[PDB]
C-alpha cells in the first residue's frame, strides 16, 4: 500500500517537470531497498521509475535506471523468464533509437540474459526486440545478429531488413543479389538452423522472382526444390550448397565446389568453416 | 498526498492491530509509547487499547506511577487503555529449565507473549482492539520473521525427527507474518533524537525493519530544543546545542521526505503521571509549533 | 537461353543425386539455441550504407 | 588511583606513537589538537607531528591555517608540526586479494602514510620524535595488527596444498612459485614489524575520545574491544562536552540543568566500567575552539583536571 502511493508523488514530480527531485527522491527510495536486501520492491521501483523517465523523454535519467535495474537484477540472481524478460521489453519499448547510450544499454541488458540462462548469446525473445530496436538506429549489422540469435520472427524482420536493403541499392547486378541472399544461407547454416534457413530462402526467393521477373525454372527432386537461374550462377550455389550440408557428406560437398570453382574462391572462410561444422574437415 | 509531521493517521487508524515502537539509547522511547497509546486511547473511546513493555526495567510502571506487570491493568485515570511488563527471556528461561539458526529464538520467545496477551484478554472477557509494543532496547526481536524463508530452503536440502516439529514452527511463524508484513495492520515507529550516532542507528533500524517487510515510514525525533524560539535566549549553550540538532534535522528531512517525522520538545523535568503524559502526547497528533505552544511546555516544567 | 545447359545439367544430376536419400539432417532440423556454441566466419561489410 | 588526566602521558618520553579515536562528534579533532599542544609545551626539547586522516581537513580549520601533505610548523610553535593527508588517494596514485583477505587494504595503505612521513623527515623537515595520530572517524584503520596470524595460516595451506605434488606439476603449475609467496612473506613481516612497536605500551598508546551518553558509550566499549583485540594499548579515555551546570546558572538554565543530570548518569556508569583507566573529564565550551591560543588554553585540562568552580572563569572567557 505504501509503495503505489511513493510512485504517485514521484510521478507527480514527473508531470511537473521536477526530473531531478523525482530522480532524487527515487534514489534515496530505492537505495533504501537496496541496502536491506529488499530486492523485489527495488525491482519494482526501479523499473518503474526508469519507464516514466523514457515516457517523459528523459533518456539520461531512464537509461541510468535501466543500469541500476541490472545492477540487482545481478545482485538478486534474477533468472532469464518470462517476466524478466518483459521489463526489459516493456523499457526497450520506450528507448529512444538515437539514445546515445542505446548499445551499452542493449549490451547490459543481454549480458544479463547470458549469465542468468543457458544460451552463450543471450535469450532470442529479447534479442527479438533489441533488433528492432537497433534497426531503427540504423545499427544494421548489430541488428543483424541479434535477429540471427533470434525468434521466428527475427528471421521474418531479418529477411525484410535484407530485401529492404537490397531495394535501396540503385545498381543492381547479378554478384548483388548473392551478396545479400549469401547473407540468409551463411548465417542461419552456422547456426544449424536448417528451418529458418529453407524458409528465409523461400520469402527471398519469391520477392527476388516477383519484382525483378529473372529467368527461372524449378527444379524438383524427392521434395527438395532449386530455382535454377540463367544469370545468376551465385543463387544456384548458394541453394545446392545448403542440401549438401543437410547431407553431411564430403563427396557432394566436393562436387559442388568442383563444380563452381570461382565461388569456392569467393567463398573461402565460409566454406572451410561449414566443411568443419557438417563434414570433418579439422586441420 | 503530502506527508505530515505527526502521527495523526495513525493515531485515528481503526484497522492498526499492532503498532511497534523502538529505538536504542535514552532517545525518549518510554515517553513516547506512552503517549502513543494515549493519544490513540483518547481519539477511538469505543476501543480498547493495550500498552504492553519488555523491557525488564518495569519503565511503564515508572512512566505511570503505577505498579504494572505480566496481568493486564487499565491505566487510573483512562476507560480504555491497559498495561503489560513482561521478561520473555525469564519466561523462556524457567520454561526450558523445567526440563544455529537465526530467528528459533526470537520465535519461541514472541509466541510466549502473543500466548500471554491471549490468555489475559480470556480471563477478563476483554479482548484488545490494538497493541501497541513498547520494544526492548536490546536485540533483534523481529528477527524471526525473517525464518520461514530460512526454514523454508533448510527443508529442501533436508532419535527425534524434528522435521514435523520445524514446518509447524515455518507455519506458526508465517502466520504472523501474514499481519505483522500487512501496512494496515502493523507499523512501525521509530524513535530518535538530533544526533549523529541515533541518526546512523536509525538508518540501521529502519533498514532492519524493510528487509523483514515491515511496514515503517514513522520517526519520533525527541529532546528538539528550538531555541531560537523560546525566549529568555539566555543560553547560548542550548543555542548552539540547537544549531547541531538543526544539522541533523535538514539530514532527517532529506533522508526520510516520504516519512511522517514528528519533532518532539525537549521538556526540562521527565513526563511522568497521565496527566502530565497527555498534555506532552498532544504534540504526535498535532505538530507542536515552538512560537504558540512553548507555554504548554513551561506548564510542565513550572510544575515539576 | 538454353545457352546455361552445362551448368543447368550439372544442377540438375546433382539434385537427384543428393536427394537419392533422405538427407542426414531433415529441412526442418534446428540446432537448439541452447546449444549453439559458435558462429563460425564474419561475412564481409557491405560496401552500401543502409538508411 | 590512576589519575583523571592525560599527564604521564603528556610528559612521556617512551611513546612515539599515540593514536586519538572517537565516533559522531565527540569533539575529537579538538582533542588531538589538544594532546599534540600539550605534548610540544611540556616537551620543548623533542619534535611533535599531529597528522590527520580525515578527508574533511579539519586540523586546519581547528587551527586557522592552510596544512596538507607536506608538514607545516604551526604558527606560534616552535615544536609542532601538522600533515593532513588523504591514504585512498595515496593508494590510488600509487587486486582480488586485497578483497579477499581482511587487512591488507589498511596495511598498504598505513605503509603508505608511514612512508610519506619518513620522507618527510628526510627532506630537511626535522625527524619528529613523536607522532600523534587524529585516525580517521570511520573504518578499521588498524586492522592490519591481525594480519600476520591470518597470513600465516594461510602460508600453512599454502604449504600443505603445493607440497603434496609432483615436482612434475609442481614446476608446470610454477612460474614466479615462490614470488607470490615472497610478496606475502615480506608483507606479512613488514606488518609484524609495525605490530612490534603498536603493541609495545611503552611505545604505543591509544587515547579514546566520547561524550557522555548511551550510544558514544556504547560506540567506545566496542572501540576498547577491538583495540584489545589488535593488542593494542588502551587505557586513556577523554569525556568531552560535560556541562557542569549545577556550577553556573547564569550560563545553565534549567534546559542544561537537566542535560546535565543526564550527563551524570553516563559518568557515573564510566567510572565504575573504567575504573583502571584515565577518564579525562573536559567542559564543554559554548563557542567551537579554533586557533592556537583559545586551543593551548583548553588543552591544559587534559594535563591538569578542569575544577568547575576554580576553573568556570577560563571557560566562560573562551565562550564570549
Ligand atoms: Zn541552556
Amino acid at each position: 500500500a505504501k509503495l503505489a502511493k511513493t510512485l504517485q508523488r514521484f510521478e507527480n514530480k514527473i508531470k511537473a517537470g521536477d526530473y531531478y527531485e523525482a530522480h532524487q527522491t527515487l534514489r534515496t527510495i530505492a537505495n533504501r531497498y537496496v541496502r536491506s536486501k529488499s530486492y523485489e520492491h527495488a525491482i519494482e521501483l526501479i523499473s518503474q521509475g526508469a519507464l516514466s523517465f523514457l515516457k517523459a523523454k528523459q533518456g539520461g535519467s531512464g537509461t541510468d535506471l535501466i543500469f541500476y535495474l541490472l545492477e540487482v537484477y545481478d545482485l538478486a540472481e534474477v533468472k532469464v523468464d518470462d517476466i524478466s524478460v518483459a521489463r526489459l521489453v516493456r523499457l526497450i519499448a520506450e528507448l529512444d533509437p538515437s539514445e546515445p547510450n542505446l548499445k551499452d544499454v542493449i549490451t547490459g541488458m543481454n549480458n544479463w540474459s547470458i549469465k542468468f540462462s543457458e544460451y552463450k548469446f543471450g535469450d532470442p525473445y529479447l534479442h527479438n526486440t533489441i533488433g528492432s530496436k537497433l534497426l531503427e538506429g540504423d545499427f544494421v549489422y548489430e541488428a543483424e545478429r541479434y535477429f540471427m540469435l533470434g525468434t521466428h520472427d527475427s528471421m521474418i524482420k531479418y529477411v525484410d531488413l535484407l530485401w529492404d536493403w537490397l531495394c535501396q541499392v540503385d545498381d543492381i547486378e547479378d554478384s548483388t543479389v548473392a551478396e545479400f541472399f549469401s547473407r540468409l544461407v551463411f548465417n542461419y547454416l552456422f547456426i544449424s538452423n536448417i528451418s529458418f534457413a529453407h524458409e528465409s530462402k523461400d520469402i527471398f526467393l519469391e520477392r527476388f522472382i516477383e519484382k525483378f521477373h529473372p529467368k527461372y525454372e524449378k527444379i524438383d527432386k524427392n521434395g527438395y526444390e532449386i530455382v535454377f537461374f540463367e544469370d545468376y550462377s551465385d543463387l544456384n550455389f548458394l541453394q545446392l550448397l545448403l542440401i549438401t550440408c543437410q547431407t553431411a557428406d564430403a563427396s557432394y560437398f566436393l562436387n559442388l565446389k568442383n563444380h563452381y570453382l570461382d565461388f569456392s574462391q569467393a567463398y573461402k572462410s565460409e566454406l572451410e568453416f561449414l566443411g568443419q561444422e557438417y563434414f570433418n574437415e579439422n586441420l | 498526498l503530502t506527508v505530515e509531521p505527526n502521527l495523526h493517521s495513525l493515531i485515528t487508524s481503526t484497522t492498526h492491530k499492532w503498532i511497534f515502537v523502538g529505538g536504542k539509547g535514552g532517545v525518549g522511547k518510554t515517553t513516547s509509547s506512552c503517549s502513543i497509546a494515549i493519544q490513540m486511547a483518547l481519539s477511538q473511546p469505543n476501543k480498547q487499547f493495550l500498552l504492553i513493555s519488555t523491557d525488564p526495567a518495569h519503565n511503564l510502571s515508572d512512566a505511570f506511577g503505577e505498579k504494572f506487570g505480566k496481568d493486564a491493568r487499565k491505566v487510573t485515570g483512562m476507560n480504555n487503555l491497559s498495561c503489560m511488563e513482561i521478561d520473555p527471556s525469564a519466561a523462556l528461561k524457567d520454561m526450558n529449565d523445567m526440563a544455529s539458526i537465526p530467528g528459533i529464538d526470537e520465535a519461541l520467545s514472541f509466541m510466549e507473549v502473543m500466548k500471554h496477551i491471549k490468555r489475559q484478554e480470556q480471563g477478563e472477557g476483554e479482548t484488545f482492539d490494538t497493541v501497541i509494543f513498547d520494544t526492548a532496547p536490546t536485540g533483534h526481536t523481529l528477527r524471526f520473521l525473517q525464518l520461514p524463508n530460512t526454514l523454508s530452503k533448510l527443508l529442501e536440502k533436508f532419535n527425534v525427527d524434528i522435521s514435523g516439529k520445524l514446518n509447524e514452527l515455518k507455519a506458526n511463524v508465517e502466520t504472523i507474518r501474514q499481519q505483522f508484513t500487512d501496512p494496515d495492520l502493523t507499523t512501525f515507529v521509530c524513535v530518535c533524537i538530533s544526533e549523529f550516532l541515533s541518526l546512523y542507528e536509525t538508518e540501521r533500524l529502519i533498514q532492519e525493519l524493510i528487509s523483514y517487510d515491515m511496514d515503517v515510514n514513522s520517526i519520533i525525533v525527541n529532546q528538539l530544543l528550538f531555541a531560537e524560539n523560546d525566549q529568555e535566549h539566555n543560553c547560548k549553550r542550548c543555542q548552539a546545542r540547537w544549531k547541531m540538532q538543526k544539522k541533523y534535522l535538514d539530514q532527517i528531512d532529506e533522508l526520510y521526505e516520504d516519512f511522517h517525522v514528528v519533532k518532539m520538545p525537549l521538556c526540562a523535568g521527565e513526563i511522568r503521571g497521565l496527566n502530565n503524559l497527555t498534555k506532552f502526547s498532544q504534540f504526535l497528533n498535532k505538530e507542536y509549533n515552538p512560537i504558540t505552544d512553548g507555554k504548554v511546555i513551561y506548564e510542565l516544567e513550572d510544575k515539576e | 537461353t538454353s545457352a546455361s545447359g552445362p551448368e543447368h545439367e550439372f544442377v540438375s544430376k546433382f539434385l537427384t543425386l543428393a536427394t537419392l536419400t533422405e538427407p542426414k539432417l531433415p529441412k526442418s532440423y534446428t540446432k537448439p539455441l541452447k546449444d549453439v556454441t559458435n558462429l563460425g566466419v564474419p561475412l564481409p561489410t557491405l560496401k552500401y550504407k543502409y538508411k
